DNA sequence: TGCATCCGTGAGTAGA
DNA sequence: TATAATGGGAGCACGGATGCA
């Protein structure tokens, strides 16, 4: 009934009262120190549904990744607005990124073993330990690393470099390590003798990155 | 301006889940309920109470209300007591609390995600006597039942299991609320069955079936009388405001008399009845006439048993009845001479 | 972990885990608080700056927010949010009407009555008439909101049997039926912990039923 | 200050 | 109580009073 009596008392227009009573917009009964768009929440302020959800429950967004693609950022990493979350995905807001349903679990298994390598005295640079990518030796000339034991070759190839395990019968008689710059001259399941070249190490050879 | 459009807009604010999300929420819900059972085994409290407290903390300060099922009233003081009672548990026992919380949250998100299905199911049920939004709400109840009863172990999409409960709820609603005079659900099923049967019969025969033909197509146990009584009991009342003329001038309810309240003629009839009955009752000895009135409740408005009506004036038993008749004998005298009582006998 | 034990993935030996190719990525505005030992808050709790989160009170919250406890990632994450009380409908309106001090508003409007602008004096008058009406009458504004809806006596909304043995009734019975049904459904929905959307819609329907 | 919006009015009796 | 199903459908005339541009 115009003018609205309730609307008149609370100083609200017809539209506002309609929106509040009929569950269009929210009316603030207390700020609790809320801030919206840089200006603090005033009591008796009309909030939309989006505004109320953002204020009360916070702001977040989910970005779908095309199946078969990997993320350019890690899990739990702080993200800036405009920073690409993927090759085809751009994040609209700032905050913490979280992985939703990883389709692939890559487990890196820790392996600590004992291997051996035969090298010329001159080429080898003496060091108590060797970091990945650090030069193990520098060769003046092509050099072949021969087998010191007879047996069956087991070739285990990593990303770069390899482990060659020689075994007679069911018991391994030898374990050899071939660093970067060393090309295996044998294949998997090959029979070799003492003094037969296993691999050729030429030029400057260093520890693999892995 | 339009409630349905507004609700449909509020529905489109929640994005639909995916398979992994659905299975995730379902898993969190089930493991949440299991966690509640675990906390029940540990703390020694009521599973319902714990569930309602966890739910109270999830929903927040916005909603607190007493549940009819709980033995104790639910108030923020109590929810704080029980919450702090749950947080006092060791880490391994405190894990189930977090599990239950995330479980309830997952339940809320799961129900909120499926709200479209309820609408798509309820849109087919329009015209049964219930409003669209009513059907949507009952269907929402069905969806809630579905969420609480769902098992992700069976590798079934949630829509499959939910649809059944939604249809169930919608149907129960339609059967329950559509009639001004309430009829039980089974009887409603019977009436609907009768309707479909009669519709098939008129469909094949090319004319409106009789009670006998309906009795035949209904099988054994059904005769014409039962069909007639069932159709009679299936009749819906009509509105008193139903238009009579060509204008808004008159209503149906203006043509219905009130049979309850006594007309002035009836009131005067009863009054004069008491008058003439008091006129001819003083003609003879007082105590026996007053014993007659004592039996017929003119005095106290109650029929007194022979021992009581006896014990009234100091007599007892067998005499009293023989006096009443005696009174009724002498009562046959006076009136018969003045003949005043004829017309009141109708 | 999976449904069937044979499809589960169990680590053969010692190693580190790396998650790749996620279904999606969820960006949230929040604060991450990794905890080593034990957390004193649970999911759903609300937290102001300076409140103890985990580790016996070593790690606390920087900002206002809602608590999400991640057991998998072993971190207490606080989503930035406020405790704001913002309501809808006749509940909120009734609250506002209850909070009103009529004498104060009368004073304010009286001060407004001295403004040089004609329109402002007009509006101030129109409001002050209502305010003073409530003041003189002794009526409270919050009574314009109904907690309890009266029911008209059945003889003024009769269910009667006509000549033919059929029934005639008043439409007020149907309206009352709608109101009662929606109210009961609302109460059940509240007791069963329905989501905000459902309850909201139900309340709207209730309001329109009373309408 | 004037244009424009919503809202609320529009004979009686009889009969049907 | 279990394939999956996920956003509806209809439908003149002049006045006072207030709201807005
Ligand atoms: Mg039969």
């Amino acid at each position: 009934d115009v003018p609205s009596k309730i609307g008149t008392l609370l100083d609200l227009s017809a539209t506002e009262l309609e929106q509040v009573l009929y569950f269009s917009k929210y009316i603030v009964l207390d700020p609790k120190g809320a801030i919206l768009n840089g200006v603090p929440v005033e009591k008796r302020q009309l909030l939309t549904d989006e505004e109320y959800r953002e204020l009360r429950y916070g702001k977040q967004e989910t970005y779908p990744l095309p199946p078969g693609v990997d993320a350019l950022v890690k899990d739990g990493e702080e993200v800036v607005k405009g920073q690409e979350l993927a090759p085809g995905v751009v994040s609209r807001l700032d905050g913490v990124a979280l992985y939703r349903f990883p389709r692939r679990v890559r487990v890196e298994y820790v392996k600590k073993e004992r291997a051996g390598l035969r090298l010329p005295l001159a080429a080898w640079v003496e060091k108590e330990a060797y970091k990945p990518g650090e030069i193990l030796a520098e060769l003046p000339e092509p050099y072949l690393f021969r087998a010191e034991e007879e047996g069956v070759v087991e070739l285990k190839e990593l990303e770069e470099g390899a482990f060659l395990v020689l075994r007679r019968e069911d018991e391994p008689v030898a374990t050899y390590f071939l660093p970067v710059g060393m090309t295996p001259l044998v294949v998997h399941g090959e029979i070799v003798e003492k003094g037969q070249p296993l691999a050729e190490a030429k030029g400057l050879l260093r520890m693999p990155r892995q | 301006s339009d409630p349905v459009r507004q609700y449909l807009h509020e529905i489109g604010q929640v994005p639909l889940l995916t398979l992994e999300e659905e299975v995730e929420l379902a898993r969190k819900v089930e493991e949440g309920m299991e966690a509640i059972k675990k906390l029940s085994e540990i703390t020694g409290l009521d599973p319902d109470l714990i569930r309602e407290v966890v739910r109270a903390k999830i929903l927040g300060s916005a909603r607190v209300r007493h549940i009819p099922g709980l033995k104790e009233t639910l108030d923020p003081k109590t929810v704080e007591e029980i919450d702090q009672k749950l947080k006092s548990l060791p880490k391994e026992h405190k894990r189930y609390l977090h599990i239950a919380r995330e479980g309830e949250a997952a339940r809320q998100h799961l129900i909120e995600a499926n709200l479209r299905l309820v609408v798509s199911i309820a849109k087919k049920y329009t015209g049964r006597g219930l409003s669209f939004l009513d059907l949507i709400q009952e269907g929402n109840q069905g969806l809630i039942r579905a969420v609480e009863k769902f098992e992700y172990k069976r590798r079934f999409k949630f829509s499959t299991y939910a649809t059944w409960w939604i249809r169930q709820a919608i149907n129960r609603a339609i059967a329950d609320q559509a009639r001004t005079i309430r009829i039980p659900v089974h009887m409603v099923e019977t009436i609907n069955k009768l309707s479909r049967t009669a519709r098939q019969l008129q469909q094949e025969l090319g004319r409106e079936p009789t009670y006998e033909e309906i009795a035949e197509a209904m099988g054994p146990g059904w005769d014409a009388k039962r069909v007639e009584e069932t159709l009679k009991i299936a009749q819906e009342p009509v509105s008193l405001e139903t238009p009579i003329g060509d204008e808004k001038d008159s209503f149906y309810g203006d043509f219905i008399p009130d049979e309850h309240l006594p007309s002035p003629v009836d009131a005067a009839t009863q009054s004069l009845l008491s008058e003439e009955l008091e006129k001819a009752l003083s003609k003879l000895s007082e105590r026996e006439a007053m014993v007659l009135k004592l039996r017929k409740g003119l005095i106290d408005g109650r029929e007194h048993t022979l021992e009581e009506v006896g014990a009234f004036f100091g007599v007892t038993r067998e005499r009293i009845r023989q006096i009443e008749n005696k009174a009724l004998r002498k009562l046959k005298y006076h009136e018969s001479r003045t003949r005043k009582l004829r017309d009141f006998l109708d | 972990a999976a449904i069937d034990p044979e499809e589960e993935v169990i680590a053969e030996a010692e190693g580190v885990v790396h998650l790749h190719e996620p279904a999606s990525i969820l960006v949230v505005k929040a604060r991450v608080y990794p905890f080593e030992d034990d957390v004193e808050v649970s999911t759903g709790d609300r937290v102001a700056p300076g409140d103890v989160l985990a580790d016996g009170g070593k790690v606390k919250s920087d900002v206002y927010g809602r608590v999400e406890v991640d057991l998998v990632r072993n971190v207490v994450r606080v989503v930035e949010s406020y405790d704001i009380d913002a309501r809808m409908g006749a509940e909120a309106i009734q609250q506002l009407l209850k909070e009103l001090d009529l004498e104060a508003l009368e004073k304010e409007l009286l001060e407004e009555m001295k403004h040089p602008s004609r329109a402002r004096r007009a509006k101030a008058r129109k409001r002050l008439e209502v305010v003073r009406a409530f003041l003189d009458s002794g009526n409270r504004p919050e009574w314009m909101i109904l907690e309890a809806v009266p029911v008209l006596p059945p003889d003024l909304r009769p269910m009667v049997q006509v000549d033919g043995g059929r029934f005639a009734t008043s439409d007020l019975n149907d309206l009352y039926r709608r109101l009662i049904n929606r109210n009961n459904r609302l109460k059940k929905l509240l007791a069963q912990g329905a989501p905000e959307i459902i309850i909201r819609n139900e309340k709207r329907m209730l309001q329109e039923a009373v309408d």
